[PDB]
């Protein structure tokens, strides 16, 4: 398989590791009918940069 | 704030090209992979992500 790995930014705010975890498990449907892509193995840590 | 996320696609194979930045196949990827993060996250609060790190899983 394809691992792919990526940090994001967000605008400070209220916006933490659990709401951005769970809009990506929640797209997994739409990843795989919208851009062909099998989704698994979801991992999201805080960083500090 | 910053995250950092890994992901598998398990339905697509590492090759050769995609140990290779300039190759065609790895920039098509790493664009189309981006666009999709836009899509999931489309909020004024999203910025962008980084540059793409692909890994054989």
């Amino acid at each position: 398989s394809v691992v792919v790995q990526l940090t994001m930014a967000f605008r400070e705010g209220t916006i933490n590791v659990h709401d951005v975890e769970t809009q990506f498990n929640q797209y997994k449907t739409e990843a795989a009918s919208r851009y062909n892509l099998t989704i698994s193995d979801v991992s999201v840590s805080d960083v500090p940069f | 704030s910053f995250f950092f996320l890994s992901f598998h696609i398990s339905n697509l194979q590492f090759n050769s090209s995609l140990e290779d930045p300039s190759t065609d196949y790895y920039q098509e990827l790493q664009r189309d992979i981006s666009e999709m993060f836009l899509q999931i996250y489309k909020q004024g609060g999203f910025l962008g992500l980084s540059n793409i790190k692909f890994r054989p899983g």
